[PDB]
């Protein structure tokens, strides 16, 4: 059916303080190689 | 930073003894050249006031900053070590 009476964003009341950074780790392995500046940092 | 005195050129003579005042301790001097300081458009005017005055001389080369090479974009290079790690 189509309904337009309820609200379909209730799964961020169930987050917690490590959610954003547990979903950082999980998309880790989907990333490309990231680029390098060719040296370790700027003081290097 | 102010560079306006830095554009003529001066004369001045050699530093010659000062003493204490016994009386109250006063900077005293027995040389009467040595508030003397003249000041000349170029070294050649210096140097030939020097001249007909009899004076020996030393003559410095003028010291002139060189010019430098300033790029604000370099403060945050991709690669090199001038990126700046605050501002």
């Amino acid at each position: 059916p189509f309904d337009n009476t309820t609200y379909k964003n209730l799964q961020h009341h169930d987050y917690s303080t490590y959610t954003f950074l547990d979903l950082n780790l999980d998309l880790s392995k989907f990333r490309m190689p990231q680029p390098s500046s060719g040296r370790e940092s700027p003081r290097h | 930073s102010g560079v306006n005195n830095t554009k003529k050129w001066k004369m001045e003579f050699d530093t010659r003894e000062r003493w204490e005042n016994p009386l109250m301790g006063w900077a005293s001097t027995a040389d009467p050249l040595s508030n003397l300081v003249l000041t000349f458009s170029t070294k050649e005017d210096a140097v030939a006031f020097a001249e007909k005055n009899g004076w020996s001389y030393d003559v410095e080369e003028r010291k002139v900053p060189k010019p430098k090479s300033k790029s604000y974009g370099a403060n945050f290079s991709w690669n090199k070590r001038t990126r700046v790690s605050t501002k």
